[PDB]
RNA sequence: UGGAGAGUUUGAUCCUGGCUCAGGGUGAACGCUGGCGGCGUGCCUAAGACAUGCAAGUCGUGCGGGCCGCGGGGUUUUACUCCGUGGUCAGCGGCGGACGGGUGAGUAACGCGUGGGUGACCUACCCGGAAGAGGGGGACAACCCGGGGAAACUCGGGCUAAUCCCCCAUGUGGACCCGCCCCUUGGGGUGUGUCCAAAGGGCUUUGCCCGCUUCCGGAUGGGCCCGCGUCCCAUCAGCUAGUUGGUGGGGUAAUGGCCCACCAAGGCGACGACGGGUAGCCGGUCUGAGAGGAUGGCCGGCCACAGGGGCACUGAGACACGGGCCCCACUCCUACGGGAGGCAGCAGUUAGGAAUCUUCCGCAAUGGGCGCAAGCCUGACGGAGCGACGCCGCUUGGAGGAAGAAGCCCUUCGGGGUGUAAACUCCUGAACCCGGGACGAAACCCCCGAGGAGGGGACUGACGGUACCGGGGUAAUAGCGCCGGCCAACUCCGUGCCAGCAGCCGCGGUAAUACGGAGGGCGCGAGCGUUACCCGGAUUCACUGGGCGUAAAGGGCGUGUAGGCGGCCUGGGGCGUCCCAUGUGAAA
């Protein structure tokens, strides 16, 4: 008949409900930062970054994007953003970004 | 469960008499001496020619007859002498009287096997100790073998220790007259104490 | 003990991607008398230092890729061709075998 | 995580154990690790002490874990004990 | 420290050579017989179906409550509100449900065994150590109102909580990027710019405990990879398009085409690919002179699966037996509107089959869950039950007792055999009553010292009044196969190629030591035989250990590819090879 693993159930449909929401937040803010970053101005994408690697080690605080994939993904947001600014772009605003 | 009946019409089947029944199985006739050859209705037609491996099986029974017991323990223990070193047949002799059941025996406290088995199962037999049932039960060398409390209060138990005096011990089994005990100690052997059964066949035919 | 192994080298077939022609000695559990027998492995070369028939050694390396595994290090001797040759011919003889 | 316990090995009605380190997870009679000590709570012959003192204090020590009767072995062990 | 053979083709012999048996072994089964006990082991076929019962919880030292209740606190009182407060039940909340457990269907695979790599990784739950706990704020249950449903239970608005969800700060340390430094596959220190913390409970209350946040380290486990070992069909000879490789990205804990883009064409194979058939591998077990042959229940390690197949979420850990969704198949429930179930968990049920168990007891021990503990759950586990189902232990009696009874079989009718056998004589005492009677259990807990190390104090038995010890005491189940050679055991009737026997040779065609029966003997003994099934024998796939003149067997001869295998001197190398030292080869 019953059990505990109904409340095991529903309780992972709410844990899953704010992980799918925020994991989805990080998708769409690195987005953000691509746009603005393969046209060519720092500034904004500077916002987005610091945005999103909150959010990053928001997703490495608890049960998500752990430890690695946030990092990973900081490495390889950051990367792929900075070498497309130079590229017609004046690297500036020291953000999350060294020099 | 040691044939039980007709007991010494082996005495004459295997053709030489044993020390069987006791008293009788040794005075004039153990059914022999009267008239001493195999039963059956073949009882003396005209002896054949018993195939070498019989002669060899024939022995196995004759040995095992005298001991006393089925083979089945038997062949069991005779592969316990195979892995218990020294020359197999010999120490398989000596580890097979180390059973308490014809130590009681030759200790001159029973007078036949049979009677040893019951007097030994029993408890009237102590070992060292307490009141060994197991007629099945090795000792070791410097173990004192005695009887009951309620022996030395019990009967047959006097007999033997009378009629038996002026019968020396098997040169291991230290007894007591004065007490009703009995010490444990080296392992005999074919010649310390002999019988009619030549091991080296046993052993040849057993383990094929 | 990072395993490596002493070999032929066969076919630069592959840019970044060398074959490699291993033999090894081996004795016979139940006959005793010795056999050898020829492995293939996945010489990592990222910039063809290696060739036709140079025997090299090899080494058990990071997945470098699927069934490419097995990179390099010391290079040995080169000039070789005459092995790699003999065992060239054994395989256009396995082209030898044919029941259509 | 790893504890230390107790494990039978007796017969029908011949209790016996030993005491082992094993990683908890695995089950009663199985493998375990370092072979550090047996006991007999019937008494069967005066034998029935066995921890082995050095590498059970250190296993107390790296971050293990005892069992409740292996609490009672090891307070008669002494090897919780310093002497005082 | 271990190794033997015989039957069998001839008028007769030697050699050859198959069929046969002596053997040990089994989770066995079958007929005949079958007493107590110990320990063991008991669905091998339908991975077919399963009704019922139980099998995963727990915490109020995480947080608001309805409901049984007490002081009844307010009520000057009312009607009953409400501080306290013993007890039930849901919720949010936290750890467990990824252990434990069953199965061999799949899988010929890095699955397993095995030796290692990971400078490519993951690791809550207990020990180490440094850094620590500023504030504000939000959601939904329970519960409030209303509704529909057979049940499954379901929708909408409305409520307050917190270690529940958050944002700025606090930043040893950590993460990223870009740069230097030593290292050399992503190892490690470091400079500039951004991001990351934290949660409160309980009291013996001003101090301790349980939980906390961050990193480094420990502990164990685990993924990833690699060398080698791991079954028959060559009447399976060519296999392939994510296929082989790269560069560039996704994804993962990370490596890797596992996946995508794109680009270069390789990748593999008689050293036995690709394909069909077959099976979970093993420490080992049984056999065997040895090598080897078989095989893997129980027990232990590793696999993989839950009726078949695909999937994802949660979470430190899973594609998750007893958690969810989906499809197909299948039974099952209903008032037919529409639904629930998965025992390859434990018992038990049902069919299959020649075959294999009680729908039992205790949480008293061990081990697992959670809890400050108290404590509760615990078909893991501990035990009783049923089966000669196997090993072992044991009993159905022990002593004298006849030139030998009676009965029964043989006869040359004198007797011979069963037979010390019997009856009896005494001795004991299977069973079975009266009594007493267990070990299996000292911790956690309480106090002394602080809860630290150490001391005393106290609860704890299913098994079972059984094991066991004392007294008392009754002669009290014996059967199965064989008896022509192999092979120990022969005479007598009936039967007359009919009835039959049979493992092979053959035995019966009216004198059978073979058939039935009967006397007697051999063997075995709570056992006896039968068939089955594997290893032996079988040196009959011969590696120790073989052969091919005529017995089975030399290619119709050449040729020469590959492979195999090589004369004599010298020294270098030290690859096989031998030795030396350890890690390991867990336990059993």
């Amino acid at each position: 008949r019953n059990l505990s693993a109904l409340k095991r159930h529903r309780q992972s449909l709410k844990r899953r409900l704010r992980n799918k929401a925020k994991k989805s937040a990080i998708k769409t803010l690195s987005k953000k930062a691509v746009q603005l970053a393969q046209e060519g101005k720092a500034e904004e994408a500077l916002k987005i970054m610091r945005k999103a690697e909150s959010l990053i080690d928001k997703a490495a605080k608890g049960s998500t994007l752990h430890k690695n994939a946030a990092a990973r993904r900081k490495s390889r947001l950051m990367r792929k953003v900075r070498q497309l600014l130079e590229a017609a772009g004046a690297p500036l605003i020291g953000g999350g970004l060294s020099a | 469960g040691r044939y039980i009946g007709p007991v010494c019409r082996l005495c004459r089947r295997e053709g030489v008499k044993l020390y069987l029944k006791g008293e009788r199985c040794y005075s004039p006739k153990c059914a022999m001496e009267r008239r001493p050859y195999p039963p059956g209705q073949h009882g003396q037609k005209r002896a054949r020619r018993p195939s070498d491996y019989a002669v060899r099986l024939r022995e196995k029974q004759k040995l095992r007859r005298i001991y006393g017991i089925s083979e089945r323990q038997f062949r069991n223990l005779f592969e316990e002498a195979s892995k218990k070193k020294g020359v197999t047949g010999s120490v398989f002799l000596g580890l097979l009287e180390s059973r308490l059941d014809n130590v009681v025996y030759r200790l001159g406290f029973a007078v036949s096997r049979r009677q040893a088995r019951q007097l030994v199962r029993h408890g009237h037999i102590t070992v060292n100790g307490r009141r060994v049932d197991l007629p099945s039960y090795r000792v070791r060398p410097g173990d004192e073998i005695a009887v009951a409390e309620k022996s030395r209060n019990l009967e047959l138990i006097r007999q033997n220790l009378e009629a038996m005096k002026g019968r020396k011990v098997g040169p291991w089994l230290s007894l007591d007259v004065e007490g009703m005990k009995g010490k444990f100690l080296r392992l005999p052997d074919r010649e310390d104490l002999a019988l009619p059964v030549n091991e080296q066949l046993v052993i040849e035919f057993y383990s094929r | 003990p990072k395993k490596v192994l002493t070999g032929v080298v066969v076919s630069d077939k592959m840019q970044k991607t060398v074959t490699v022609l291993v033999e090894r000695q081996f004795p016979h559990p139940l006959y005793g008398k010795v056999i050898k027998r020829s492995k293939k492995y996945l010489a990592h070369d990222p910039e063809e230092k290696y060739k036709l028939g140079d025997v090299v050694e090899i080494i058990e390396s990071r997945p470098i890729s699927k069934r490419k595994r097995f990179r390099v290090l010391r290079l040995v001797e080169s000039g070789r061709m005459d092995l790699v040759e003999k065992y060239l011919i054994r395989r256009q003889n396995y082209q030898s075998l044919s029941k259509r | 995580m790893v504890k230390i316990r107790l494990a039978r090995f007796g017969s029908k009605h011949n209790p016996h154990y030993r005491i082992v380190v094993t990683d908890a997870r695995r089950k009663r009679d199985g493998k375990y690790i370092e072979k550090i000590g047996y006991y007999d709570p019937r008494k069967t012959t005066p034998d029935w002490l066995k921890v082995d003192v050095e590498r059970a204090r250190y296993w107390l020590s790296v971050g293990a874990q005892p069992t409740d009767t292996a609490r009672r072995l090891l307070r008669q062990a002494g090897v919780f004990r310093q002497e005082a």
